[PDB]
């Protein structure tokens, strides 16, 4: 029942007191209940009726889950101190290593076993009211369901009990989570029951009771999310609930339903259904399935069918990891070991960054891997990546911001990520030079890009409702649009000093995204930056008369 | 007896989240940590213990054992509070690690708690190991402090037996300072360095600031003064004396970019003043103690970057250049590391204090691999940034030697 062991010292938040907040009123058929659980648990030891000089209550509640009883420590919770939670990082099916057997324990009533700090069960202080007449006063001896601190110390207790065991028996492994003690080994079947049954002794030793072989819960394991087998983990099928009539807020469930499975399903698409939300009035309101969403919300119902399975970590072999390009900006990668036997899959987004490129994206993808890697590996894969070794050595190299990509090898799967462009380093000899140059009224808006060039060729482009960013941006599309394929291209522009150094393929801003689709026609372009303002010719004669 | 440690006024203790670390540094680290409990360095702590510092494993620039190192920024600049100019001057300075005297001295009880830190476990399928300090941790700037007293025992006999040589201590590093040749230097290193036993290669003056060097050109392109005149201009923002006025008078009008232009007698001068201005650092940049220092560093390519430490815009305090050493020629991080550790060194030498970093480089990149290149005891402060076009341009153009410097 009660374990015998040390208590950890627990206090309340810097500047509080324990709270002390009314008990609600219970009927007489409810508080029949309480009293006889709470005389049931007295007697075990894990509650002790108190005194009236406790000031503190908490609210206790009956609900028939026969009867049960239920406390709200939402104050003392909220006013008790915080512990270290960082176990707020759950494992990934990929990263268990295999077993021979795995055998799991229930510790679930044993929170009740382990007993409270004793100078602080005085907050744990609940009433049982009555038909208005006295009430029944007790208090906490043990780790009390739904308190802060109780999964803290509950599992730093588990952790000090199963340190003998663990030490004798290196050659078994065990996972804690919550009531659950998964156990597992590679030693012959007997000797591995030999072993449960060892431990569970040890366990019993420390007042810990022992599941009920009633309650022996056995694989398949569902833990949340998985279905771990023996020998591979597969996903739980993801059920697409069909109707025929869907409101804004089912879509929305839909979808983001949806956008989770693109991970461990790489097929799906939310664009029809995601159209569907435009101009949305409520979450109510229900929407018809045009068309296209008809079909696509059909084709997902078949993706999802087939089932994703994985497999384990076996540490003697390498880590292999290759990576696809989707589309601009999504790519797709899997984790392996053998071919095809995949420890893991995932998929990743990004949205029109005011402006990168695909090698630079490649790049981000690789480190988003490489980091979960360490999380779940303990090391980081061997790549394959869709991208020539010049092209990489071409970019980095050049690159203004510093970049790597741990070792890595190139594997010719179509479509290969490439450099749309390269900028000319050199004034481009025999090619025109164009003198672009564009200003607007901040205030009006009025504004005016445009161009001459030593060849005598020249235009003004008047715009409304315009910037001054565009009109710069503007004159340096013109110039873009009306030149051959060798261009000089001089500019003021500050961006456009960005567009230098960066030598972006992909942007927010459309202006931008046409001038790029302009920069990978041509054949040799050469983009130079002058200082506004000043008396360099071109840059005086144009930037006049569009002024 | 232990000193009494406190926080600063209002501050709680750090609750930095532990980086995700490979397995090789996790085996290590367990390996470092039962060894140091069972000597009762440290003490295995409970849950109850919110706090936390992150710690990880090198190996040092010579090595072939891990070394635990912990991060206390963020404990260091919540801890109370408590320089030889000569040691900039000094031919000759070496740095001693003296680090492991502090796990001879007890922290203050009290104090303890807020050196918690965890070992993680690899996919989280275990609990992670907490532990906390008993004695004066390294990396902890209350250390060097209470052992302060005691070191300047230690040293006494040696800083008077020769009052020529500068000590100088900061952190767990003790930097010794003379003139002596080389040979006469090392030899009274290791009579020091056997003092310490007894109790349980940098040379300064080469830090020359260099200066920025425009081009000298037989024949000048539009493209060129262009380029020139963009540099320039933005220069003035450090040298106001620099005119442009001449040279953008002979880009007047609308030419090819490759067409040469003879240049007047006026751009002539205008540009020779600019070089002259050019020939020194600007005047009146001192430094200021109750100021940070800063170091920005740019991406030059081919393997080389650039630096600048600071405290005011414009206002270097020293400016330099960095070529990779060889080994690092596919890897941007390892060289940035190594650059950092050589500016942060500098910087400690000259005004004695680490500058904080503008790094070129992204967040994610740097923090997931700079650690495996990292070989001080020290962490530096650091925010990361993109360089603007022109910063690099200018310094891009600083000189170097006709020759180098020569060997046989
Ligand atoms: C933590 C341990 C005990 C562990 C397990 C259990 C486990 C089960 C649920 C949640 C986490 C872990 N498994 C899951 O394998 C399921 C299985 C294996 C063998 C026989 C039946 C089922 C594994 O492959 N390797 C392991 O090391």
């Amino acid at each position: 029942p009660i374990s015998p062991i040390e208590t950890v010292p627990v206090k309340l938040k810097p500047g509080m007191d324990g709270p002390k907040v009314k008990q609600w009123p219970l009927t007489e058929e409810k508080i029949k209940a309480l009293v006889e659980i709470c005389t049931e648990m007295e007697k075990e030891g894990k509650i002790s009726k108190i005194g009236p000089e406790n000031p503190y209550n908490t609210p206790v509640f009956a609900i028939k889950k026969k009867w049960r009883k239920l406390v709200d420590f939402r104050e003392l919770n909220k006013r008790t101190q915080d512990f270290w939670e960082v176990q707020l990082g759950i494992p990934h099916p990929a990263g268990l290593k295999k077993k021979k057997s795995v055998t799991v324990l229930d510790v679930g009533d044993a929170y009740f076993s382990v007993p409270l700090d004793e100078d602080f069960r005085k907050y744990t202080a609940f009433t049982i009211p009555s038909i208005e007449t006295p009430g029944i006063r007790y208090q906490y001896n043990v780790l009390p369901q739904g308190w802060k601190g109780s999964p803290a110390i509950f599992q730093s207790s588990m952790t000090k009990i199963l340190e003998p065991f663990r030490k004798q028996n290196p050659d078994i492994v065990i996972c804690q989570y919550m009531d659950d003690l998964y156990v597992g080994s590679d030693l012959e079947i007997g000797q591995h029951r030999t072993k449960i049954e060892e431990l569970r002794q040890h366990l019993l030793r420390w007042g810990l009771t022992t599941p009920d072989k009633k309650h022996q819960k056995e694989p398949p394991f569902l833990w949340m999310g998985y279905e771990l087998h023996p020998d591979k983990w597969t996903v739980q099928p993801i059920v697409l609930p069909e109707k025929d009539s869907w409101t804004v807020n089912d879509i929305q469930k839909l979808v983001g339903k949806l956008n989770w499975a693109s991970q461990i399903y790489p097929g799906i698409k939310v664009r029809q259904l995601c159209k569907l939300l435009r101009g949305t009035k409520a979450l109510t309101e229900v929407i018809p399935l045009t068309e296209e969403a008809e079909l696509e919300l059909a084709e997902n119902r078949e993706i999802l069918k087939e089932p994703v399975h994985g497999v384990y970590y076996d540490p003697s072999k390498d880590l292999i990891a290759e990576i696809q390009k989707q589309g601009q900006g999504q790519w797709t990668y899997q984790i392996y070991q053998e071919p095809f036997k995949n420890l893991k899959t995932g998929k990743y987004a990004r949205m029109r960054g005011a402006h990168t490129n695909d090698v630079k994206q490649l790049t981000e993808a690789v480190q988003k891997i490489t980091t979960e890697s360490i999380v779940i590996w303990g090391k980081t894969p061997k790549f394959k990546l869709p991208i020539q070794k010049e092209t990489w050595e071409t970019w980095w190299t050049e690159y203004w911001q510093a970049t790597w990509i741990p070792e890595w090898e190139f594997v010719n799967t179509p479509p290969l990520v490439k450099l749309w462009y390269q900028l000319e380093k050199e004034p481009i000899v025999g090619a025109e030079t164009f003198y672009v140059d564009g200003a607007a009224n901040r205030e009006t808006k009025l504004g005016k890009a445009g161009y001459v060039t030593n060849r005598g060729r020249q235009k003004v482009v008047t715009l409304t409702d315009t910037t001054n960013q565009k009109t710069e941006l503007q004159a340096i599309y013109l110039a873009l649009q009306d030149s051959g394929l060798e261009v000089n291209i001089v500019t003021d522009s500050q961006y456009a000093l960005g567009i230098i150094q960066a030598q972006p393929d992909q942007s927010e801003s459309e202006l931008v995204n046409q001038i790029i689709e302009q920069l990978i026609k041509k054949e040799k372009v050469y983009l130079a930056w002058v200082p506004a303002h000043k008396g360099i010719g071109g840059n005086e004669q144009v930037d006049k008369l569009v002024s | 007896e232990t000193v009494p440690v406190k926080l600063k006024p209002g501050m709680d203790g750090p609750k930095v989240k532990q980086w995700p670390l490979t397995e090789e540094k996790i085996k290590a680290l367990v390996e470092i940590c039962t060894e140091m409990e069972k000597e009762g360095k440290i003490s295995k702590i409970g849950p109850e213990n919110p706090y936390n510092t992150p710690v990880f494993a090198i190996k040092k620039k010579d090595s072939t054992k891990w070394r635990k190192l912990v991060d206390f920024r963020e404990l260091n600049k919540r801890t109370q509070d408590f320089h030889p100019a000569g040691l900039k001057k000094k031919k000759s300075v070496t740095v001693l690690d003296v680090g492991d005297a502090y796990f001879s001295v007890p922290l203050d009880e009290d104090f303890r708690k807020y050196t918690a830190f965890t070992i993680p476990s690899i996919n989280n399928e275990t609990p992670g190991i907490r532990y906390q300090y008993n004695v004066l941790p390294q990396g902890w700037k209350g250390s060097p402090a209470i052992f302060q007293s005691s070191m300047t025992k230690i040293l006494e006999p040696f800083r008077k037996q020769n009052p020529d040589i500068v000590i100088c201590q900061y952190m767990d590093d003790l930097y010794v300072g003379s003139d002596l040749e080389i040979g006469q230097h090392r030899t009274k290193i290791e009579e020091l360095r056997q003092h310490l036993l007894r109790w349980g290669e940098l040379h300064p003056d080469k830090w020359t600031v260099q200066p920025i060097v425009l081009p000298e050109k037989d024949s000048w392109t539009v493209n060129d003064i262009q380029k020139l005149v963009g540099k320039l201009n933005w220069a003035s923002q450090i040298y106001p004396g620099i005119k442009v006025r001449q040279l953008c008078k002979l880009l007047r009008g609308t030419k090819a970019l490759t067409e040469v232009i003879p240049l007047t007698e006026e751009a002539e001068l205008e540009l020779a003043e600019n070089r002259e201005i050019l020939k020194e650092p600007v005047h009146g940049v001192y430094y200021d103690p109750s100021k940070d220092l800063i170091a920005e560093i740019q991406k030059q390519g081919q393997g080389q970057w650039t630096y600048q430490i600071y405290q005011e815009p414009f206002k270097n305090l020293k400016t330099g250049k960095y070529a990779r050493m060889r080994g690092a020629h596919t890897n941007d991080v390892k060289q940035l590391t190594e650059a950092v550790q050589k500016i942060t060194t500098e910087s400690i030498v000259i005004w004695g204090k680490t500058p904080k970093f503008k790094l070129p480089i992204q967040k994610e990149t740097w923090e997931t691999w700079w650690t495996e290149y990292w070989q001080a005891t020290w962490i530096p402060e650091w925010e990361f940034v993109n360089t603007p076009p022109l910063v690099k341009l200018w310094y891009q153009l600083e000189k170097e030697p006709i020759v180098g410097a020569e060997t046989f």
